[PDB]
């Protein structure tokens, strides 16, 4: 199974460096070219460059927006694709993607067909802040479906992750995009459940903010 | 340095409707590739080499063009085709993508299921107070939220978030938050979440009253 897995993303100060990686598996790494593409929040995809296969001497190509600052490379022993980023600017903030580029054939239908899930790079001088997780429970029942939620504020940077009852509760869920304010994010997540279960059968939101190694659980208790 | 411009930037289409997106290039490229990106996931290959469909793409789709003019066409719009489309040229280094077109899907009107919540005792202890209001699963998009505290409307301290068309039911959802000081919060007494949607000339509201208990 073709597998692309990027990592390394996180918070980095302006002017500094960050090295990202992309673990591959499910195909012969050396036979393929590989590309790095990014997408800053809410904007377009951007091709940054690529590195060719071992038939092509593993040569490299770069976008003008990062040539001289970014270096691509690979570990043909472990099948890892790398992106060396030096002197990072605000514009460098985005989700980075590795893509299996061309191969030594004519399987064009597959070129750029495989992407990784992406890794969020945030270049800012702002300081990492753990989030605060609050209960969003109703006050006053004359309804069949009851909606609850969790409030995650004052954290930095993105991304946080939210799930309910460890995830067994996957339907009727809404996690709103985060809103930035004073170098601090805030987002809420709502979950809808039939009046029957909750409060009878507990409801919990699972909040994880890897950027500040924060992991909290807030059981939502009715107001009495 | 071929720059690609996509149009329209945004649009909506009813089921069965024919959709057409174009992508013009400042210079001439030999092939235009296309990508479908639904929110929160990685872009997919949707059309390669101008007119070749990618793995599993429905026949209703098709692409064409040459030189500096290209287009992706959907014969009959389906609800799943809702997403953002990206053209790309790998004709000259560096490879480039276009500005993208956000294609929305239409559907039957849906009144927003609203919910309001007072700050939690937890947050209070911090000297800060936040009232949260959810306006879930509505269609159309257009929605206006207003916070009224003891009759008087409040603007300072409100921050909103809008989700992208739900991939499961094609609706939209919004979250509104009014952050005040526990100090300011403890003065006022009534907090209302007022929403105006086309699904009612009658303003939709839900509120709560700060009760000592
Ligand atoms: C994914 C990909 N990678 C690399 C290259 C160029 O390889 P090179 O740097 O070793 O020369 C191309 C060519 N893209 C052309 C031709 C591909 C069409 C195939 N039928 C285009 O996209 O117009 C490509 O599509």
């Amino acid at each position: 199974e073709v597998k692309l897995q990027e990592s390394g993303g996180g918070l980095v100060q302006p002017g500094h460096s960050l090295r990202l990686s992309c673990a591959t598996s499910g195909f012969t790494f050396t036979d393929y070219y590989m590309s790095w593409v990014r997408q800053p929040p809410g904007k377009a995809l951007e091709w940054l460059g690529l590195i060719r296969n071992k038939a092509n001497g593993y040569t490299k190509e770069y976008s003008a927006s990062v040539k001289g600052r970014f270096t691509i490379s690979r570990d043909n022993s472990q099948s890892i694709l790398y992106l060396q980023m030096n002197a990072l600017r605000a514009e460098d903030s985005a989700t980075y993607y590795c893509v299996r580029d061309k191969g030594s054939y004519g399987n064009y239908e597959a070129w750029f067909a495989y992407w990784g899930q992406g890794t969020t790079v945030t270049v800012s001088s702002a300081k990492t802040t753990p989030p605060s997780v609050y209960p969003l429970a109703p006050g006053s029942q004359t309804n069949s479906m009851v909606t609850l939620g969790c409030l995650v504020k004052g954290y930095f940077p993105e991304p946080v992750t939210v799930t309910w009852n460890s995830g067994s509760l996957s339907s009727g869920v809404h996690t709103f995009p985060a809103v930035l304010q004073s170098d601090l994010y805030t987002l809420s997540s709502s979950v809808t459940v039939p009046s029957s279960p909750r409060p009878s059968e507990t409801v919990t939101c699972n909040v994880a903010h890897p950027a500040s190694s924060t992991k909290v659980d807030k059981k939502i208790v009715p107001r009495d | 340095d071929i720059e690609l411009t996509q149009s329209p930037a945004i649009m909506a289409a009813s089921p069965g409707e024919k959709v057409t997106i174009t992508c013009s290039a400042t210079s001439g490229v030999n092939y235009m590739h296309w990508f479908q990106q639904k929110p929160g996931t990685s872009p997919k290959l949707w059309i390669y080499s101008t007119s070749n469909l990618a793995s599993a793409v429905p026949a209703r789709f098709s692409g064409s063009g040459s030189g500096t003019s290209y287009s992706l066409t959907i014969s009959r719009m389906e609800a799943e085709d809702a997403a953002t489309y990206y053209c790309q040229q790998r004709s000259t280094y560096p490879f480039t993508f276009g500005g993208g077109t956000k294609l929305e899907l239409k559907r039957a009107d849906a009144a927003p299921t609203v919910s309001i919540f007072p700050p939690s005792s937890e947050q209070l202890t911090s000297g800060g107070a936040s009232v949260v209001c959810f306006l879930n699963n509505f269609y159309p998009k257009d929605i206006n939220v207003k916070w009224k505290i003891d009759g008087s409307e409040r603007q300072n301290g409100v921050l909103n978030s809008w989700t992208d068309q739900d991939s499961k039911d094609s609706t939209y959802s919004m979250s509104s938050t009014l952050t005040l000081t526990k100090d300011e919060y403890e003065r006022h007494n009534s907090y209302t979440c007022e929403a105006t949607h086309k699904t009612s000339t009658s303003p939709i509201v839900k509120s709560f009253n700060r009760n000592e208990c």
